[PDB]
């Protein structure tokens, strides 16, 4: 089966350096131009680099010109590209994509194929475990502050509370840190009782609050 | 490059050629402005500008009826399927609308895009220097028909200005209005870099052509529009290298004979030619001629390509392979002969020929044993057969060998079946 | 320059909606051919169109697509529900080479408009002891997904996510120090819904 399957995405602090790998398998790898295409979160796409199918041409984006370096093995079926001088703007999925290109009326490569890409994450912070504060039900919530990275999950009242609530999106801070809220909304008769579970499986911590009124 | 004689098939192969996949065209149209000199004449007898004017105006005649030819009967299979591909876009040109409109938009400068009305993008060129020569010059020199002039500055450049012209007019009479190639006529050197630069195409393919023009101009070709007035206007097809980097390669082979008194039994393989690797599918050319090589470039176009599949390699390893049913040619009629691979020679010598390999400065190195024997361009300059000598090519790059006993060994001469042409190996045995 | 999109599109289940893709000189108006790309959350692009107006095998002929100078446009001709997506438009720049278009979120209407619900969260005690104090404006049950929440520095609100009942969510937080809580008498998040406002408002 014609697959991309990619490797290597990891966190690194910006001046730092990283290597993507891409696994190519069900085709002939050596007949393909190969690329790098990069999507931060909740951004747009962004052509990265090219290889040709023998690597006698490659292309690469201003962004990444001197500091990434594309390549490939036709014997391993693999594609490379070699990230250094690493900025936080660099944070993206990566994904890797066979080129072609029809040829009749001009040269426009198209991309056919895709791997599930990896995540690069490109920041000065380090793993930090949550500070879990309580939303005062007076609509009942417990906001995580301060975390790293970003996996992180909430449930309530040991997934007894299944419907009826919403764990929000991660919202990142000047600070490099990330928080996110949950939400609850139960009858106002039914106050007198709902824990707030959290699971930062990065730090392996989990705190597990109980929301009150004022 | 790296070559691989193949001893048990009496075979080569080459690698580490680079595609150059010819996969579409870009429509350069081109107006020759002539003038009015249908509207000048000579009445002084012989005379420099009067041989020129005439023959200036008979080539503007010819082509106008070579034109009407052309129309008529338009109202190798690259070649038939390039010519196809451009008699379509020159009945859009032919439309008065687009005509006009290629006119006006090369009013104001001598170059320009135009999108057809067949949603076909174009550019167009104005070749002036003859119309003005004869507007702003000759029309006014000859006052009263009066061409026997004393300034000759005026018949050189006359003669300068309008041979352009006249070599387009023949290339198309002489072709019937499809040149087989781009000659500097069609398109100067500068004008192929202008229109090599305006393709949407990559920096790449940009340097390539720049660095292979003349594999351009082979490879691209031109057909007439018509005469309009007195402007000229053809159009010149270049090629669009859409698949390129991509690992080619090329099989010789000559014929493998066994013999035991006299009664021969012969091998060759029917599948020599180029491969070329085109997306998930060897394409296969079996005429040498389809495709050109520039170093390990190995430029072919992808209309001439036959699909094979990735298995016939194998028959370049083992052709005896049961994977794939390697293609061959069985006989009892052994054939001597030379052929040429890029970095050496395949030499079959049977029967009552003498074979020798030679040198530029030594003569006769040895002289060849019978049977197949493989020569490299770094032990001769020359392979000879009777009074044939051939020449080998001065090519660098890695020799190999994959020793075997040659299959054809196995067979038995004595009564061995007549003639298979285009079989599988296990059909020569029996 | 930069290929450019529509940010957001939408129509009715059964309703043909189109997505430009506005190129220039060097792109598109230089000869290049136009691609366009699916993208379902969560996963890879999935070629859509090739060269202009072409559909691979797996592409149901609701889509097309055209290019016409230096644009483009993708048609959607009756709209449904797994369309809802993001939609790129790609070519070749002479300068920049392979470039994309910026995007655009298809939003298919499936559902009638809901006005969003807002429970402003005061900061808790438990923070204020930590040295810090964060409100927690959370607006929710509204649709379609699109808001615009105010308050002005240290503003961080979360993008319309999807909750249950198919309805649609969202977030803001306001970071101030301990003293800026006490100083002012009442902070408020207004959050705008389809031309309308709501106001809820917390005092210390
Ligand atoms: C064309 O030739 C006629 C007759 O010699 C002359 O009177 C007229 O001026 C010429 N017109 C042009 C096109 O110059
Ligand atoms: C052609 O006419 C131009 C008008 O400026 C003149 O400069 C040029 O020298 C002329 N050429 C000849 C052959 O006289
Ligand atoms: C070639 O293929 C045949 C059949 O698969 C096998 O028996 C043989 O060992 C292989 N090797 C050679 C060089 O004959």
């Amino acid at each position: 089966e014609v697959q991309l399957v990619e490797s290597g995405g990891g966190l690194v602090k910006p001046g730092g350096s990283l290597r993507l790998s891409c696994a190519a398998s069900g085709f002939t790898f050596s007949s393909y131009s190969m690329n790098w295409v990069r999507q931060a979160p909740g951004k747009g796409l962004e052509w990265v680099s090219s290889i040709s199918a023998s690597s006698s041409y490659s292309d690469y984006a201003d962004s990444a010109k001197g500091r990434f370096t594309i390549s490939r093995d036709n014997a391993k079926t693999s594609l490379f590209l070699q990230m250094n001088s690493l900025r936080a703007e660099d944070t993206a999925i990566y994904f890797c994509a066979r080129a072609r290109a029809t040829g009749y009326s001009s040269i426009t490569p198209y991309f056919d194929i895709w791997g599930q890409g990896t995540l690069v994450t490109v920041s000065s912070a380090s793993t930090k475990g949550p500070s879990v504060f309580p939303l005062a039900p007076s609509a009942l919530g417990c906001l995580v502050k301060d975390y790293f990275p970003e996996p992180v999950t909430v449930s309530w009242n040991s997934g007894a509370l299944t419907s009826g609530v919403h764990t929000f999106p991660a919202v990142l801070q000047s600070s490099g840190l990330y928080s996110l809220s949950s939400v609850v909304t139960v009858p106002s008769s039914s106050l007198g009782t709902y824990i707030c579970n959290v699971n930062h499986k990065p730090s392996n911590t989990k705190v597990d609050k109980k929301v009150e009124p004022k | 490059l790296k070559e691989s004689y193949l001893e048990e098939s009496c075979s080569t192969i080459t690698e580490g050629y680079l595609s150059v996949l010819r996969t579409g065209w870009y429509t350069n149209v081109f107006t020759l402005e002539v003038g009015d000199v249908e509207n000048l004449t000579c009445a002084d007898g012989p005379s420099l500008i009067k041989t020129e004017l005439d023959l200036t105006k008979s080539a503007l005649r010819e082509l106008r009826t070579v034109s009407a030819d052309q129309l008529a009967r338009e109202e190798g299979v690259a070649t038939a399927a390039a010519v196809t591909a451009g008699v379509a876009i020159a009945k859009c040109i032919r439309l008065e609308s687009e005509v006009t409109a290629i006119k006006n938009a090369l009013k104001k400068t001598n170059e320009a895009v135009s999108t057809l009305g067949c949603g076909v993008r174009v550019l167009a060129t104005a070749v002036r220097e003859l119309k003005d020569f004869v507007s702003k010059n000759l029309t006014r020199a000859i006052n009263k028909n009066k061409c026997d002039i004393p300034d000759l500055k005026m018949a050189v450049s006359f003669s300068q200005f309008n041979r352009r012209f006249l070599n387009v007019v023949r290339q198309f009479s002489d072709n019937a209005g499809i040149t087989p190639a781009i000659s500097l006529d069609l398109m100067t050197d500068a004008e192929l870099a202008r229109a090599v630069s305006n393709m949407p195409t990559s920096a790449g393919q940009i340097k390539l052509m720049l660095e292979n023009r003349a594999m351009v101009r082979r490879k691209g070709f031109g057909i007439l529009i018509g005469v309009y007035g007195s402007s000229v206007i053809y159009m010149v097809q270049l090629p669009i290298f859409g698949v390129i980097d991509t690992p080619c390669w090329i099989v010789k082979a000559a014929p493998s004979c066994s013999e035991k008194k006299g009664n021969y039994a012969c091998l060759l393989r029917e599948d020599q030619g180029w491969y070329c690797q085109n997306a998930g599918s060897t394409v296969y050319y079996p005429n040498e001629k389809d495709c050109e090589t520039r170093g390990d470039h190995v430029f072919c176009d992808t209309a001439a390509g036959i699909n094979v599949a990735e298995q016939s390699k194998e028959c370049n390893i083992n052709i005896s392979t049961t994977n794939y049913p390697c293609k061959v040619s069985c006989g009892r009629n052994p054939i001597s002969m030379v052929a040429l691979s890029p970095l050496g020679a395949l030499v079959a010598c049977y029967k009552g020929v003498s074979c020798s390999i030679g040198s530029n400065r030594v003569g006769i190195i040895k002289q060849l044993n019978k049977g197949c024997s493989y020569i490299t361009n770094q032990d001769a300059d020359t392979v000879t057969i009777d009074n044939t000598v051939y020449q080998l090519s001065k090519v660098e790059g890695e020799q190999h060998v994959i020793k075997g006993r040659p299959v054809s060994s196995s067979f038995d001469p004595v009564k061995f079946p007549e003639d298979q042409f285009n079989v599988a190996l296990d059909q020569c045995f029996e | 320059s930069v290929v450019t999109q529509p940010p957001s599109v939408s129509g009715a289940p059964g309703q043909r909606v189109t997505i430009s893709c506005t190129g220039s000189s060097s792109n598109i108006g230089a000869g290049y051919d136009v691609h366009w790309y699916q993208q379902l959350p969560g996963t890879a692009p999935k070629l859509l169109i090739y060269d202009n107006n072409n559909r691979p095998s797996g592409v149901p002929d609701r889509f097309s697509a055209s290019k016409s100078g230096t644009s483009a446009s993708l048609a959607i001709t009756g709209l449904q529900a797994e369309d809802e997506a993001d939609y790129y438009c790609q070519s070749y720049d002479r300068s920049l080479s392979g470039v994309f278009g910026t995007g655009t979120k298809v939003t298919v209407l499936g559902q009638p408009k809901a006005a969003p619900s807002v429970t402003l969260f005061p900061p808790s005690s438990e923070e204020l002891q930590a040295n810090k104090a964060t409100l927690v404006c959370l607006i929710s049950d509204f649709y379609p997904g699109a808001v615009t929440v105010a308050w002005k520095a240290g503003v961080e609100t979360t993008t319309p996510s999807k909750q249950s009942n198919n309805k649609y969510a969202a977030s803001s937080y306001l970071s101030l120090t301990p003293e800026q809580w006490k100083s002012h008498k009442s902070y408020s998040c207004q959050v705008t819904h389809e031309g309308s406002t709501v106001e809820k408002t917390v005092a210390p």
